DNA sequence: ATTTTTATGTATCAGCTGATACATAAAAAT
DNA sequence: TTTTATGTATCAGCTGATACATAAAAAT
DNA sequence: ATTTTTATGTATCAGCTGATACATAAAAAT
DNA sequence: ATTTTTATGTATCAGCTGATACATAAAAAT
């Protein structure tokens, strides 16, 4: 529906692509658009002046972002980095189109909700993550989303299909490049996962899941 | 230093006057900016982006060199390096 | 603005302002998801209890804000998870999916106004996230100093005092932290001359230069 | 942030390359701004004050978004923002 | 000589006119003259972004400053508040006509080089005033500059001959205004001083120095 | 630039010789007629004055380039001096008379533009001085010293800027109007703030600019 | 104890008379001396160090001695006293 | 009104974790 | 090359865990 | 090479001084 | 003339910072 619906808002509406590790917005341009993630993983950093990144969210297939535009139109300015992680396809509707498309379609209204909805519990459900104590119940916590969101079925497991950097995910869950290798070093060890061609794949999820009783 | 709740966005707080519109931010990292409009009518609100705001309060410093004073030249100073 | 307005108008007519004391549990873990709230006065804490029995607030919830977000997915199939509790004396709106169902293709007007408040919600909590993900405690507790004073901060004498009274441990369950800690910073935040509890409220004083200090 | 010690004013720091030019500055409250180039004798200092200095590091911030990277805009950006 | 010589760098140079509180120059404006005070007080301040004031020095009759505008010409911009703390006669004359007097008259280069020798000593008088540890041998030593500088002969001691706030006093010797009334309300009890008409009045100045041996 | 190489020309034929001094060498004491004008060319120089208690305070201490000895420009030999001119590190420098400057004067235009010009940086430098000293916080003051002394003789290092010259406390406590064990203190608690180290009996500041920020 | 306004130095006070010729001087710390030739317009203000002022206050409580009034000899050393002693 | 249950202040030490620095492997540059 | 990412080792100092006295709040 | 004078790190304690707040007098304002 | 804005006197705290003293390291003396 989501990708049915955005479509046909524009005439059709073209998948604009966009390459490995490109930036999709910038902090400064005006937020006059709306998003919808087809393919691939998008990066949602936030930088200061120090020089630091932090990851808010890493988004997967059928995700509404760019959602700052719906609240005062082109008149506010972003503040987030959208960078596509991976190769991504997207659409890119206006907000001044979209004001026409809400009232045009109270079906897409339905769809829209639909994928805003999910947003707040995703975003949420990293808010769970972060607020552990122990970096390591923090770490796994944050695999099983990967795993989830982005995991692919295996011979022995399920491989997180997509490359991730140590930086990329100490800078997801609040820590250092270093901690996050000793744990996973740790979690090799513990043989609860495998690192095959830079991609981590988890054993037995649920056993994982299953130490967050 | 001077604060307003909006209904949608909570806590406002006082950037300049102009004559008198006043601008207005949000308190967290100050992602968004208010002109208010204190009419008989009530609070007039008019969002405004970081590119317009920033230009806006620095067209006001330049206006209080040239033909105002300076105490309020020197706590603006401040206010502006805070912001941008 | 819109989204008081717009709940109005899904009739019971319209539909009645729900009241709800201090304390008052909303929503349980194990409820069908089938509706979705609108505060309007007050404060709703949004917390995940574990089995040790552990509570971790999620979101503070403010004033015209969307929640209980679960029911617009599969509706009434799927069963809560978080424990939403009335921090404070609270006033509300309850309107059901299937009235939703009904309400969205009659106005797409409201469609707008929804998708507004479901915005507003993943900022805020992804405004969550960036508090959270500071390394030190000290500049981690300020921000959520930040937040509350954003959302919750009256107009004081000399400076913002946070209007609803919050406890050490309500304040370490949403920090990550115990309350011991939470105490600790906040003395060394009196010594600073920074903050000032006056009956029992957090005040801090011209927060903007608290802000800057996270560039 | 490199350095270079002016036979008058003593150290100075790096604020942007251009194309070999580079503005410095001192290191007192950046008070003054010089435009240095490495003649194999160098001796070439040219002193600008602050409001061309201004104008001269914003250009170049365009500049880099017009043509350039990000970081190279990134790190020229702390920079402005610390001395402006 | 200055006053004689700052007469003929024009036809005649006018004398400027200045009222109490009025400023001359400030910071930002490019420093193109030399100055010249004839009658009064003129007070050189820093001004911080934080509000805060910092007197640097409070000049006497006869003293050249707008010293910037010699080293690179119209080039640079002031830094420093200079304003009329008294009211206040001046000259001003600009450096491109400076670089033809001083050519043109040898005998005003050394008057001039007169002016400029005699600044730096008494700013480096001041420096062993705040080198001071004592606040009140500090205040004292400051009060002396003072009567050497503004005071005139009085019935019972010397009346310095201007009317000073305990701030402008306390921006200057950096202290709290309550500390300069303090100290003072205690050299009161010892009768050192006297204020009469707002105006400070130290009894036997040459007393008040030998405690600095 | 100019002044090292206008007063290479005012000779005792000839060119001038370059005056060797020795570490802690005095060039001038009170009491000694001001007839001359110097240029201090490499190392630094200590200004002070002493009291019958047997006190020293610090007036300034001057860098390379700087033109000192200004009392002489007065009246010439006919004044005695009161500062106590010694060579806080080892110097080299140059020492023209005041009646070999009067003719060097009429002689030479250009230096007359290159003195104003030593001059005037004078007059700043003393003038920084006092805005460093005006200060309350007597962490704000040293701080606002330390950054001048890297401005004058900081040399660039690995991980910031290290003043390259020796220190002692009381040195610097006559210089900022404290005792040495103020000095101590302070600079022990900006150790604990980690924004200095000493190595070496030499000091060494990092993120300049960031200390300099703290002073909006 | 009497005083004149110097055009550069500003403020300086009487040391000693002299025949015409009042030895003048600097008032922070007397850190200079000046020969005031008080004439019509014949004013004169020739500087001088200490070295020399300090043998010249000297050379006049001598001659106040020999043949000169005790008040004004009792004077003069409370003047040289404070500048030397 | 008596109880009691829950929240708070205070004081210690063990260990994970951030900061710093280095060797080596992998991957992007080039 | 040349950049970037990763493993390994070693620290200092927060901060979580544990335990107790006392005040405040809810229960009764 | 021997001595010895000067510089530094650490530990304590008594009091001036900055911060904060209030009443009252003096000066500007109108 | 009134008012009211600005300057001054008083009172009380907490915490730098100067004074005092000692052991040890570094530098100059020898
Ligand atoms: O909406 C924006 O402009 C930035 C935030 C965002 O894209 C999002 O979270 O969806
Ligand atoms: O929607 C849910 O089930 C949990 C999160 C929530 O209640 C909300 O944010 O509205
Ligand atoms: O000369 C300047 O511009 C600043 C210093 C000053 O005012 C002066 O002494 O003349
Ligand atoms: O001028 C003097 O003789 C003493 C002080 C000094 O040389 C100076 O600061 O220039």
């Amino acid at each position: 529906s989501l990708l049915t619906m955005f479509r046909e808002l524009g005439l059709p509406l073209q998948i604009e692509q966009f390459e490995r590790g490109k930036t999709i917005f910038f902090p400064g341009d005006p937020a006059e658009r709306v998003y919808l993630l087809v393919k691939g993983a998008v990066k949602l950093s936030r930088v200061y002046e120090s020089g630091e990144e932090i990851t808010v969210a890493l988004l997967r297939e059928n995700s509404v972002f760019g959602v700052l535009s719906l609240l005062t139109g082109q008149r506010s300015d972003r503040f987030y980095h959208a960078v596509a992680f991976t190769p991504v396809q997207l659409f890119s509707v206006p907000i001044e189109f979209m004001q026409k498309a809400l009232i045009e379609r109270p079906e897409l209204a339905n769809v829209m909700l639909q994928g805003l909805s999910s947003r707040i519990l995703q975003t949420e459900m990293m808010i769970e993550t972060l607020a552990h104590r122990d970096m390591g119940s923090r770490l796994v916590s944050f695999l099983l989303i990967l795993c989830r969101d982005f995991g692919i079925p295996s011979p022995d497991g399920i491989t997180i299909d997509l490359k991730l950097s140590h930086q990329a995910i100490a800078e997801a869950i609040g820590s250092t490049r270093v901690t996050v290798t000793r744990l996973l070093g740790d979690l090799r060890e513990s043989k609860l996962i495998a690192i095959h061609k830079k991609r981590i794949t988890v054993f037995n999820p649920v056993a994982l899941s299953q130490q967050f009783s | 230093e001077n604060y307003l709740n909006h209904p949608t966005f909570g806590l406002l707080y006082q950037i300049c006057s102009f004559g008198s519109k006043e601008l207005f931010a949000t308190l967290y990292a100050q992602r968004l900016f208010f002109l208010v409009a204190f009419d008989a009518r009530g609070t007039r609100f008019e969002p405004i982006g970081r590119n317009e705001a920033r230009m806006l309060v620095d067209n006001r410093l330049r206006q209080l060199r040239r033909d105002a004073s300076l105490q309020e030249y020197n706590q603006l100073q401040q206010v502006f390096k805070q912001t941008f």
